RNA sequence: GCGGUGCGCCGCGACCGGCUCCGGGACGGCUGGGAAGGCCCGGCGGGGAAGGUGGCCCGGGGGCCCCGGGUGUUACAGCCCA
RNA sequence: UGGUAAGCAGAACUGGCGCUGCGGGAUGAACCGAACGCCGGGUUAAGGCGCCCGAUGCCGACGCUCAUCAGACCCCAGAAAA
RNA sequence: GCGCCGGAGCCUCGGUUGGCCUCGGAUAGCCGGUCCCCCGCCGGGGUCCGGUGCGGAGAGCCCUUCGUCCCGGGAAACGGGGCGGCCGGAAAGGGGGCCGCCCUCUCGCCCGUCACGCACCGCACGUUCGUGGGGAACCUGGCGCUAAACCAUUCGUAGACGAC
């Protein structure tokens, strides 16, 4: 019926100043700004979802347009409750700014 | 304008910090910005308590500015403030927001289920006032 | 899914800090009333600052120069492109997201513009020290539409407040239409009640 | 350090009546109605007792430049009970050695234009501030008299006329030549 | 020195190895505010060899604990005597606080001679702190808070934690 | 079926071990064999003084009510000594 | 050491650059941190944590200061007597 | 062959996963209710009464849906659904309010009975705004419209050439 993932902003990479590291992902979960209030979202698994040109088979019905990198929260990041993340291929840096789904199902409660 | 006053015996509820929740008694005064509270009854330890951390109320029990705790615990349990504190509307919407961020899943939709209806009759019976409201002049 | 940010009252910086941030974290911010914003510091400072700023043009041909733009507005706008990346693409497609206007657009005269408290001059200035309004500075800079925003946004403050007087008559019914309906919602109301949301 | 408690009282006669909006003081009386708006001096204003017959102005945690602005008040709404209940009346005396001073009163009272100071053409038209009228004594050789309510309109209007009648590139201990306010006063006397 | 965080008085008593000249030599104590013991037994030397002629390697240090306040919950008036270099010549100063605690009125004392003078902890030196009574003092700072029936408001409180929501529609209250 | 090597592609789970960052409990030692504090206003005896409670005079706030000052050591509050 | 002084000329000692990238000092042969095979996890140094720009969006503590030329971090990048 | 409306296909671009329709504003003060009073075309003063760590609270509010058949109870009739007019909108006009009738149920909301539906045999891009945006084309209906620009020629208020 509705919607089942908290809905977090890709804020941008792992990186110092003038050196980035783009294996780690830094994720913005709405409603979560704080250390005390991210503990819920470790090790959850977390999909940024795109659609493409061609058709890509789809597990559970029809091949559609859409595809996915799936990912997984590693830890809480600096004092106003950010997440790294890790995806099974890098991220494209188009997608700064734009919509990943937190997922609820390596499930703790 | 101003009615409420730190004063020697004025009660102030403890916003953040340690003892957030509970009601200190204001004993003396150390220096501008930081105060020495009492709270026996309500579980806080003499102590010192700055300024800031502290949203006074409008009960004052009357006691010398250096007392001991013994002559505070007899003022708090002879004006009777813990009783008092709970009367008032302050206590009754602190009371409130902790059984709404206590509600469980089968309460919300509980909760949600009655709104629904409380709703809808409000809905009917303002729309029938606007008849009486309307038909008046019109 | 758009921030509608009121402008009365809040600092620059601290304003434009936020809204830079925000619109890089890929929200649509609308700042309307760019004129009501406040600067720190005493009037004749401020308008000497920006006296400074005209007198940077580019000294062989003013044409390529610094734009020294004057709308409340766009000092706003320029305040915020400031704070951001401008030169590279994620800089852009963030400027392109704000909008900035003096007054308020018809859009956003019919919505509840929400409030920065953590830019606000109330709370970020002590109450005994000088402060400069952006629609004034603008004015006295050489903005020529002060007389035509005041009279204008002086029109839908009268219409917003029969607006929000038929809205109290409204509460007023509803208020009524609950105390008249108190025999029969008493069961519902309970559950509410014993969950905190309505003591 | 940071002063605990600056407090005065302002002792209010009878016949006036002082009322508070805020920091907004309004002063009716005998012969007219004062408002005078202190937004900008932040303070507690309190009007104690029946008949309202005395102001409070307390500064709580202020420093030796805010605890200098309650005196002020007090002064401020001290001259606002004296402009209500006696008036002012700020009397000009105009000083010459050859050339006349001549004074014509226009727009009853409001304007006064200023004629032959040390053999000019030009002729000066000065306006008074909005319930200041002008006047001159009768068979007095050369004084003007402005009368009003406020102070600080009344003075600003006395200080218009002052500075109208200037000495240019010349010695200004030689040609002392002008009209200077002799004596400050109120209307009625007590 | 470096006054890191609240400073604690210590007792360091100290006294020369004996040799074969004095087998018994005499004992001295000492009141060291400090952040702890490792920094106290080396402000002990310090003023140990500016007083007496004896050294780290020429004595050794006999006891260094930790001196608690005997009355932490009675507010007391403290007395200080300093000892600061300026950037011209050295003074003396006589400074009061209000506190419960003397190691705290130490910490409160070193703050205030770093945040008016420019002093800093290897310039401060302490030589006497006593406890006064609240009818010998002679600042207005620290007097104004002997009344009995002490009363104010508190008036601007300025609005804390301020991006709780961030994105408010109502502006805040002040007046409370 | 018992052993060996593998998955066509895309996935998930479980337990074991190494390294890590954390969270929650519970036990004990020392000190001035902690400093204060709480409960018997601990009960007794004597003192002392002020940020002075009772008791009284002052200026004032009303139809007789609380303030600010004076006096001084227990009273219808209390604090610190030996 | 010579010169009024010099991003000047000439010495002693140890350390650097030259022969050498890396993190910080916005920028820079020499400063500060630390020296490098190709990678994942962890954590630090010296510096930071309004936005650019990773990190204070702590309900941080105590003061100081208003500048019609404020002030704002080794080397260091513009000041004195009064 | 063009526009204004009344089927089934294709390419290609992507983001998205419920809505808030509004006082003005003060911050050493506010907010909502009241009758005596003077301006003004039903506001806005003094007056009384609540509330104020804002509860007529953005820490808020509104919506809320697995779907269908049976019987009841509460709650609706002054209701739900879609028709032609009745009145507004200019700072960047904006899709709404209200009545009749042409209009058809008696359902819809909330407690309790009654059985059902690929019960797809532990598993991933689920669920939206979507009759989205942009373009080549094919149908089947109506209603409508038949123009101008540039070159070429001429001019000389213009002019290197263009342009004018």
């Amino acid at each position: 019926s509705g919607r089942l993932w908290c809905k977090a902003i890709f804020a941008g990479y792992k990186r110092g100043l003038r050196n980035q590291r783009e294996h780690t992902a830094l994720l913005k979960i709405e409603g979560v700004y704080a250390r005390d209030e991210t503990e819920f979202y470790l090790g959850k698994r977390c999909a940024y979802v795109y659609k493409a040109k061609n058709n890509t088979v789809t597990p559970g019905g029809k091949p559609n347009k859409t595809r996915v990198i799936w990912g997984k929260v590693t830890r809480a990041h600096g004092n106003s409750g950010m997440v790294r993340a890790k995806f099974r291929s890098n991220l494209p840096a188009k997608a700064i700014g734009h919509r990943i789904r937190v997922m609820l199902y390596p499930s703790r409660i | 304008v101003f009615r409420r006053f730190v004063e020697v015996g004025r009660v102030a509820y403890v916003s953040f910090g340690p003892h957030a929740g509970k009601l200190v008694a204001i004993v003396d005064v150390i220096d501008q910005n930081r105060a020495l509270v009492d709270g026996p009854c309500t579980r806080v330890r003499r102590q010192a308590m700055p300024f800031k951390c502290m949203q006074l109320t409008d009960f004052i029990l009357k006691f010398p500015h250096s007392a001991r705790q013994k002559y505070v615990r007899k003022a708090w349990e002879k004006a009777d403030i813990n009783t008092k504190w709970a009367a008032t509307r302050w206590a009754k919407k602190i009371e409130a927001r902790e059984r709404k961020a206590k509600m469980t899943d089968f309460d919300r939709y509980k909760v949600m289920k009655a709104k629904k209806m409380r709703n809808r009759i409000i809905k009917n019976e303002v729309k029938k006032l606007q008849r009486a409201a309307l038909l008046k002049a019109s | 899914q758009v921030l509608v940010l009121d402008g009365r009252g809040h600092l620059l910086g601290r304003l434009a800090a936020i809204v830079a941030k925000q619109v890089l974290l890929g929200r649509k911010v609308v700042v309307v009333r760019c004129e009501g914003i406040n600067i720190s510091g005493n009037f004749y400072r401020n308008k000497l600052k920006y006296l400074a700023f005209l007198r940077k043009r580019m000294n062989t041909n003013p044409s390529r120069g610094p734009y020294h733009f004057r709308a409340p507005s766009r000092i706003f706008w320029r305040t915020v492109r400031g704070m951001l990346p401008h030169k590279t693409k994620r800089g852009q497609a963030a400027l392109d997201r704000l909008k900035v206007f003096d007054g308020i657009p018809p859009p956003y005269d019919k919505k509840k513009r929400m409030v920065v408290p953590a830019a606000l001059k109330v709370v970020r200035l002590k109450p005994t020290r000088k402060f400069a309004y952006l629609g004034r500075l603008a004015h006295e800079v050489g903005w020529k539409y002060q007389a035509v925003t005041a009279t204008l946004e002086e029109k839908r403050k009268e219409k917003a407040k029969i607006h929000y007087r038929k809205k109290k008559q409204i509460m007023r019914l509803r208020k009524q239409a609950e105390k008249n309906v108190e025999k029969k919602i008493s069961k519902f109301t309970e559950v509410l009640k014993t969950h905190g949301l309505l003591v | 350090m940071k002063t605990i408690l600056s407090n005065q009282t302002v002792d209010i006669p009878e016949n006036v009546d002082i009322s508070l909006k805020g920091r907004t003081v309004i002063v009716k009386g005998p012969r007219g109605t004062l408002r005078r708006d202190f937004n900008h001096i932040n303070v507690e204003l309190s009007l104690l007792g029946k008949k309202k017959k005395r102001l409070r102005v307390d500064k709580w945690w202020g420093n030796r430049k805010e605890l200098a602005t309650v005196r002020t008040i007090c002064s401020h709404v001290q001259n606002m009970i004296k402009g209500v209940t006696l008036g002012f009346r700020y009397k000009m005396r105009s000083v010459y050695a050859h050339f006349p001073i001549n004074v014509v009163i226009q727009e009853n009272g409001s304007l006064v234009e200023i004629r032959n100071f040390l053999g000019e053409k030009y002729i000066r038209r000065v306006r008074m501030r909005p319930g200041v009228a002008c006047s001159v004594s009768q068979a007095q050789k050369d004084e003007l008299v402005l009368e009003g309510n406020d102070i600080e309109l009344v003075s600003n209007s006395a200080a218009l006329i002052q500075q109208a009648t200037t000495v240019k590139n010349k010695d200004i201990r030689k040609f002392l030549d002008g009209i200077y306010v002799s004596e400050k006063g109120t209307v009625q006397q007590a | 020195t470096k006054a890191s965080g609240t400073l604690r008085e210590y007792k360091v008593v100290g006294r020369c190895l004996p040799t074969s000249k004095s087998p018994a030599p005499p004992l001295y104590r000492m009141r060291i505010f400090a952040p702890n013991h490792v920094v106290a037994k080396s402000r002990f030397w310090y003023f140990v060899l500016e007083l007496k002629k004896m050294k780290k390697s020429s004595g050794e240090i006999v006891y260094c604990g930790q001196v608690f306040e005997k009355s932490p919950l009675r507010v007391k008036n403290f007395g200080i005597w300093l000892r600061y270099d300026s950037r011209s010549g050295t003074h003396n100063m006589y400074h009061e606080y209000r506190d419960l605690i003397m190691a705290s009125a130490v910490t409160q004392c070193y703050r205030d001679m770093g945040a008016r003078h420019r002093a800093r902890a290897h310039s401060i030196q302490v030589m006497k702190v006593e406890e006064m009574a609240a009818a010998r003092c002679p600042r207005p700072a620290v007097k104004q808070f002997h009344d009995s029936r002490i009363r104010f408001p508190l008036p601007h409180r300025v609005l804390r934690r301020q991006h709780k929501p961030r994105f408010t529609a109502k502006r805040p209250n002040t007046f409370f």
